[PDB]
């Protein structure tokens, strides 16, 4: 009986997610602005076979929040069709010509893109995957561990 | 089994052996006590964040770390029912036995057939470098011995079906 | 246990056949309880016909009688004595049944003690509960007593009745078989039902002795 | 450069010392028991150990000045060791009052106090007493948040780098009346009350380890996303100079140690230590001490056959078991220096979870 | 998809491999050999059954049987560890993921190929498979479009006449006369000069015998009178034992069991009076050009002059006023694999497919139906 | 580990010792003999049978004899008191504290080793014992798989070919000539030179003469003839008593039996021929394994220079192409312990035990049922 009802959930208030990351400062419709003038922009440069460059252009902003669910949802599945959407031979050079955080960042979102291939195309992902792994090196993967939940 | 399974079995290696840093730590709700941190869920600024490998629908792998214990959770593919039966009870006995692996759960998470819990002992003692090893190895034998059983099941049917009807 | 023991005093004496099936039948037809072991061997010595000879005929050894010999009254005597099976185990039964009546609440007691059932195939010895009475009674008249001249004051005192019936071979069956007519019986099973639902560990919380949790 | 394997432990050793003259040093081992070893000719011999603690060592650390052991223990306890002039030691406790397990110590380089990491909030500093014989401790509460992973003093010896976990680096002030002397005027700052917020700095992870340099104007702390952070103060509640990162591509970074006023020696769980050289412009990875990719008609003896025979039937190659290049077999547990003028050091030492205990020879 | 399986498993030797490759990634033969003794050793990893090279390999301490016996599947438990050690061990792709083709004998029993049908589709769950016969295969592979195939092999020999995209099934003659029965008359006839071969072992050893000296003559009343002055005639070979043994008048004896199949003690025409009787049996306005493409292939084809020999016979049994012309690539061995391949690498073909969604509606009698 | 007493109970020594150690701790001649004189001597505790270093050490007064008779256990009452020697007054171990490793030549008659087991269970109370064959155990402690294992120790000499794994048991040959064969051979030999050696005590004296006295000569015809001009043939040897020995042609003559068997009237083949014949009864492909791997065994075959005699004679019968390697390591003396030490340290092996209640619930034949 009074073994169970526990206590120590409200008497002492643990650490939350937003303690420990810093807080988005920006708004969610400004972000939600952002991603949509994003997106169409990738598109059309897939339309004209420039892959490459529509997938440099939508990496420059990446977004993140708890209240973006949505439009997350929409850049992932943008960004997922961007990157089916180049030819494998060129990817060795795309990855050598990036910056760490770029990197990272393709990185973080292909593998949230493996999370969920009831909707997507697991083998393009898995490829870049090792692409990148053997390119780069495992630090990031490292990062991919520690990025915030909400990315 | 390979030549077949690259670049899931690849990402499976690069994330495990990325997620392999563990270190000795205590649990900060109970003093003069250790416990895997994975598993209680209590302290959330020291879980890394969960992280999932797949190659298919029906194949996924969970990879939960923490400071100083890592679960790792993964499906199997099941085609047809035969296949299901086969899979749920070879890894019920895979997983009755998990007293002698030292890296085996006694029942898997929900959604999943097994589910492995590597902490940090594991990592202090028996080298590391090689429980990657049999993780990748158990993940293409299993469907090899799935196949291989099915195809024992076959060869019985047939032999007892023999033996009856011969004795007319 | 017994049996071992039974095949290694055939063993010393160098009997001509020793297989185990020998010293099972001549547990079944010669082994029997003594009161103590000094006094029995003493009995022996004097008496000379408990000097057995079992015939075996174990495979082609016709007429090949075993002389049976101490082993009648050494044997059942383990129960009574176990520290001469191993040292696993020291306290004579009679005394281990005092300690687990005693550790029971006190007011159970007196039911405790009155009605002891046997069971099992190993308890048809006889004398047994013969002696497992005299060995308990003597046990609880000597803390009784020693309470008494503690105190001063008679007592009514307890008594001992080992019960012993026409089923000890198989006691355990036939209770089963008893209690599995009764109508509640069914509700009390696990239905399968219940094992797909809540998976293979629905009988695995231990109830009979001790508490969960 | 070059390193020698110095002892091979039967267990884990997550910390080791050396005396002030490098003759014999104390290490810690997995249990309870903490060990002492002693030269033997070319090698080292086992020498005695300490019972006293209950649960799990933790952090073992030797004062070189005076000539004495502190050891800190999962048992949320502190024995302080000081050897008698027949060659014993006297155990004596510390009332850390701490409510969790601690989990790492360190002498002030004036040896007067040393403060205690712990998982329960707090840091624990302590000081001796002459007119009592006591060791009392201080609880530092007030910017804390997370569990305390490093700790790390400052050559002022009133400075104390602490690096928590919970993804933010911290420096107090560990200064107190009747034992150090009022401080000099410093870039961390000049007003230093006991427990004040000297600065705060972010990470990517939590922060394995924290180190000042040797000139005593900077800090450089490693997260767990393997990038080490150097930090440059400016000013008090000031932003400073410059927050240099270099990120790595390798296992995440342990331990941070303080090669010379412009380089940084760091290892984790790389097997390998590194070398940071730069300046107040930036940094870069330098060099692979650890040699990088290495990979390092008779009879058999009994011993080879019989192993070869056991590892056939128990497996189904009998081939070699590991060949790791590495000269360690797992991860890394701290750096500390060997010898040298300070900041002129050549030698430093490591100690590992295979046990090995590598001097390193730059 | 990006590529399909196809194997062909023939009677002695396997083939297998991916559509539109050049060259066979896997070619083992098709034995499942189980251990005849105890093993007092400790260890050493005891496999209850070798199967292909590994079998190969250690026939020392073996028996080995064939599970496909005259082209007819005898050892269903066999044939299923066979394709699972295609599938699995040296292949090594999942099956569930990747369409496959396999190769049947023509005139086998139905039940052959309902029960192979079967098995791949339920026990190991290929998206979709196809059987296909030899003869089309090596036409296929030749690029031709017209000529009767001698498809001789290790289990059957078959002859199927096929005009320019069209088969005629009522003249399709079948011989039951291959490599097994010559290996097996080979045997038997090394025994007259002493040498005896009784075990599987020596049984494969005797295959290779014939593999490395035997040969086809020209005359065999000549041949058989050059050999009376045997003086530069002979041969030797070298058994693994170290022994050497001598070759005489069974080196180029025995390969005549083709053409004079009363050497075996059975009643039927040689392999040339069969392909003779086959191209009779066609449409007469065809025939003139069946004579001018006679198809060598299989792996029993490949004995030195033989095609010089079987030509000089066509055009003896044939009239004098149409020429006869036997064409036999130097890569005839792999000439059903060759035309398999070509076959599943054809756009037009995607549709002639049997899907799984097909076959669970339809049952196994739906490959007698679709197939052919 | 599970230490495990390993007693190889040798027909002339009784190697002994813990399972996993480098060499046996435990070597002493296997003779129990008693006094044959009154002793009119009266104190000194004078014991009625003494059994090894001291039987040999009072051998001057004392009748010796073997309790075993060419591998076969014959006095089973002195070899019970042997065992019981060894367990407590030269090991010093308690028998029902470890388990024991016993070996038994093939071949040996079934109720030598129904007794032995028997003794060892009923009378020590041993825990679990295990009986393996003295060429398994030899090839073990040679640390290969393959090869034909050539063991000849006092009582008798076999060879039992092994291949990858599985030992072939119709390829067992069994010879009885032996060290007390070439022994008494040497003592009939003495004869003709002038020394009589007659009693047990001369017996152990010519033993330990052709202990360091003796070896194998690598041409036998061309040897004798040289011994003609005899200048480095014979060497002196000093008796116990003090008068000098001086042997010629007996130096290696008296080895010269085993090769041929006919010298003491026995109508077998010498070890060389036996080898061969043995090498032939397997099959056709193992033999080229064991032609290069001979694993030489036994304390007889310390003889300097009976590898080379040994291989020549192989080579000169077996065909010439492949070669034959002979393998003598230099502790071949004790290898049938070595290979029982190792054997005992491996964790499959505990299954394969005896356990005392599966003995007491299976009667004597268990040995039978499970050790082979
Ligand atoms: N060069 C050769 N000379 C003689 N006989 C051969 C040669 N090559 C193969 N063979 C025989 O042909 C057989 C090969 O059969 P194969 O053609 O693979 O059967 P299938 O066509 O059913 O796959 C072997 O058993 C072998 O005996
Ligand atoms: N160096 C040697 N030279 C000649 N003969 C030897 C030598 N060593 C041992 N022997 C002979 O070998 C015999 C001992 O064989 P042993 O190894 O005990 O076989 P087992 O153990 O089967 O009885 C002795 O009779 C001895 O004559
Ligand atoms: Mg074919
Ligand atoms: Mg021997």
């Amino acid at each position: 009986t009074f073994r169970t009802l526990d206590v120590d959930s409200i008497t002492e208030p643990v650490l939350t997610e937003q303690d420990i990351f810093p807080i988005r400062n920006e708004t969610a419709e400004q972000v939600q602005a952002a991603v949509s003038q994003l997106i169409p922009q990738a598109r059309s440069a897939i339309q004209t076979g420039n892959a490459l460059q529509g997938l440099k252009t939508l990496l420059s902003y990446v977004p993140y929040g708890n209240d973006v669910q949505e439009v997350r949802t929409q850049y992932l599945n943008a960004f997922v069709d961007v990157l089916s959407n180049i030819r494998a031979a060129d990817i060795p050079a795309f990855v050598k010509e990036c910056s760490t955080e770029e990197i990272d960042n393709i990185v973080n979102f292909i593998y949230r893109g493996l999370a969920n291939p009831q909707a997507y195309n697991s083998s393009v992902l898995l490829n870049w995957h090792e692409k990148v792994v053997e390119i780069s090196g495992i630090g990031c993967i490292v990062r991919v561990l520690n990025s915030r939940p909400d990315l | 089994m390979s030549n077949t399974l690259r670049p899931y079995l690849n990402a499976v290696r690069s994330t495990l052996t990325a997620s392999l840093a563990l270190e000795e730590f205590s649990s900060e709700i109970v003093e003069r006590q250790s416990q895997p941190e994975v598993e209680v869920g209590r302290s959330p600024e020291i879980l890394l964040k969960p992280l999932v490998v797949s190659r298919n629908e029906q194949e996924q792998c969970l990879i939960e770390s923490s400071v100083n214990s890592v679960r790792f959770s993964i499906r199997i593919k099941q085609v047809d029912e035969i296949e299901r039966i086969l899979v749920r009870k070879f890894m019920q006995f895979l997983m009755g036995r998990a007293e002698s692996f030292f890296i085996l759960r006694r029942k898997p998470v929900q959604g999943y057939d097994i589910s492995f819990l590597i902490t940090n002992y594991h990592t202090e003692e028996m080298l590391k470098h090689k429980l990657v090893d049999f993780i990748i190895e158990f993940m293409e034998e299993v469907d090899a011995e799935i196949s291989e059983m099915k195809l024992f099941l076959n060869g019985r049917a047939r032999l007892v079906a023999e033996t009856y009807l011969s004795c007319f | 246990d017994v049996t071992y023991f039974v095949q290694s005093l055939l063993r010393d004496r160098n009997e001509p056949d020793s297989s185990l099936k020998t010293a099972e039948r001549i547990k079944e037809e010669c082994c029997y309880v003594c009161p103590d072991i000094v006094k029995e061997f003493s009995r022996f010595d004097r008496e000379p016909d408990r000097y057995l000879k079992y015939a075996s005929e174990s495979i082609t050894g016709h007429s090949t009688t075993i002389d049976v010999g101490f082993e009648r009254f050494l044997a059942p005597e383990i129960f009574f004595n176990p520290e001469i099976a191993s040292s696993d185990f020291l306290t004579p039964l009679p005394e281990l049944v005092d300690n687990v009546v005693q550790s029971s609440p006190i007011d159970v007691r007196k039911g405790l003690y009155k009605n002891i059932v046997l069971s099992g195939g190993s308890t048809l010895f006889k004398n047994f509960g013969n002696r497992l009475q005299r060995d308990l009674k003597r046990i609880v008249d000597e803390r009784i007593h020693r309470s008494e001249m503690l105190s001063g004051a008679k007592s009514g005192g307890v008594d001992v009745n080992v019960i012993s019936h026409k089923r000890q071979r198989n006691a355990v069956w036939f209770g089963g078989s008893l209690l599995a007519q009764t109508p509640e019986f069914g509700s009390y099973c696990h239905t399968k039902a219940d094992y797909e639902e809540y998976g293979a560990s629905i009988a695995r919380r231990y109830q009979i002795f001790g508490n969960s949790l | 450069a070059t390193s020698q394997v110095l002892h091979i432990l039967p267990k884990p050793s997550y910390e080791h010392a050396f005396n002030s003259q490098r003759t014999e040093f104390v290490t810690t081992t997995a249990t309870n028991q903490v060990e002492l070893y002693e030269q033997d000719g070319n090698g080292w011999k086992h020498a005695r150990t300490f019972s006293d603690h209950d649960k799990i060592v933790t952090c073992v650390d030797w004062a070189p000045k005076s000539n004495r052991i502190v050891t800190c223990s999962q048992d949320r306890n502190a024995y302080v060791y000081e050897k008698r002039p027949d060659g014993t030691w006297k155990q004596t406790l510390v009332l850390l009052r701490l409510n969790r397990a601690a989990t790492f110590v360190r002498w002030s380089p004036n040896e007067d106090k040393f403060a205690v990491g712990s998982g329960a909030r707090v840091i624990s500093v302590c000081y001796f007493e002459q007119e009592n014989d006591w060791w009392v401790s201080k609880h530092l509460k007030r910017p804390l948040r997370s569990t305390i992973l490093s700790l790390d003093w400052h050559p002022n010896n009133v400075l104390l780098a602490a690096g928590c976990a919970d993804r933010k680096a911290y420096v107090l002030s560990a200064y107190v009346r009747d034992v150090d002397a009022k401080p000099e005027a410093s870039v961390w700052g000049s007003r230093l009350p006991f427990n004040t917020v000297c600065a705060e700095y972010p990470s990517g992870g939590w922060v394995h380890a924290v180190g000042f340099s040797p000139s005593g104007n900077a800090l450089a702390y490693a997260g767990h996303d393997s990038s080490v952070t150097i930090a440059y103060p400016s000013a008090p509640e000031q932003p400073p100079r410059a927050l240099i990162t270099v990120k790595l591509s390798q296992l995440p970074l342990r331990s941070l140690l303080w090669a010379n006023e412009s380089a940084i020696v760091a290892a984790g769980y790389n097997y390998s230590p590194i070398l940071l050289q730069g300046n107040e412009s930036g940094w870069a990875h330098t060099r692979d001490l650890d040699a990088g990719t290495s990979k390092t008609e008779g009879p058999v003896s009994f011993t080879a056959l019989r192993s070869t025979f056991r590892n056939m039937d128990l497996k189904g190659s009998s081939q070699s078991i590991s060949s790791l290049p590495t000269v360690h077999q797992n991860m890394i547990a701290t750096l500390r220096p060997y010898a040298g003028t300070p900041g002129n050091i050549t030698a430093f030492t490591s100690s590992g979870t295979d046990g090995r205990v590598v001097l390193w020879t730059l | 998809e990006t590529t399909a399986l196809v194997c062909d498993n023939g009677s002695g030797l396997v083939k297998a491999g991916f559509a539109g490759d050049d060259a066979p990634r896997a070619v083992f033969p098709s034995i499942v050999g189980r251990p005849r003794h105890q093993g007092v050793m400790v260890g050493m990893g005891q496999k209850d059954s070798y199967v292909g090279d590994e079998a190969q390999s250690k026939r020392g301490i073996l028996t080995l049987k064939y599970p496909i016996e005259h082209g007819i599947i005898t050892n269903w438990d066999d044939m299923e560890k066979i394709w699972h050690h295609t599938f699995y061990n040296e292949l090594r792709v999942a099956p569930e993921e990747h369409p496959t083709l396999l190769t049947e004998a023509p005139l086998n029993p139905k039940a052959n190929r309902e029960k192979m049908t079967q098995i791949m589709f339920e026990t190991f769950n290929v998206p979709a498979m196809y059987v296909a016969i030899q003869a089309v295969l090596s036409l296929y592979a030749s690029g031709r479009t017209t000529g009767i195939v001698l498809d001789s092999g290790d289990g059957v020999t078959h002859n199927v006449p096929i005009y320019e995209g069209y088969a005629l099934p009522h003249a399709i003659m079948r011989l039951d006369l291959a490599g097994r029965d010559l290996t097996d008359y080979l045997m038997k006839i090394l025994t007259e000069r002493g040498y005896s071969f009784v075990t599987t072992a020596e049984r494969e050893i005797v295959r290779d015998i014939k593999e490395k000296l035997c040969y086809v003559a020209l005359d065999f009343e000549n041949e058989m009178a050059t050999a009376a002055s045997s003086s530069s005639l002979e041969k030797s070979y070298e058994l693994p034992d170290g022994q050497v043994i001598t070759i005489g008048n069974e080196r180029f004896r025995c390969p005549e069991t083709l053409f004079q199949p009363s050497f075996i003690g059975m009643e039927s025409a040689g392999i040339h009076e069969t392909t003779y009787n086959s191209i009779m049996k066609c449409d007469i306005d065809i025939r003139k050009d069946l004579y001018a493409n006679n198809v060598m292939s299989g792996g029993t084809t490949m004995y030195p002059g033989i095609a010089d020999r079987m030509q000089k016979e066509i055009t003896a049994l044939a009239p004098s006023t149409m020429k006869i012309k036997i064409i036999a690539p130097p890569e005839r061995k792999y000439s059903v694999w060759i035309g398999g391949s070509i076959l599943a690498s054809l756009s037009t073909f995607q549709q002639m497919w049997i899907t799984k969604q097909e076959y669970d509606e339809a049952g196994p009698s739906i490959v007698h139906r679709k197939c052919f």
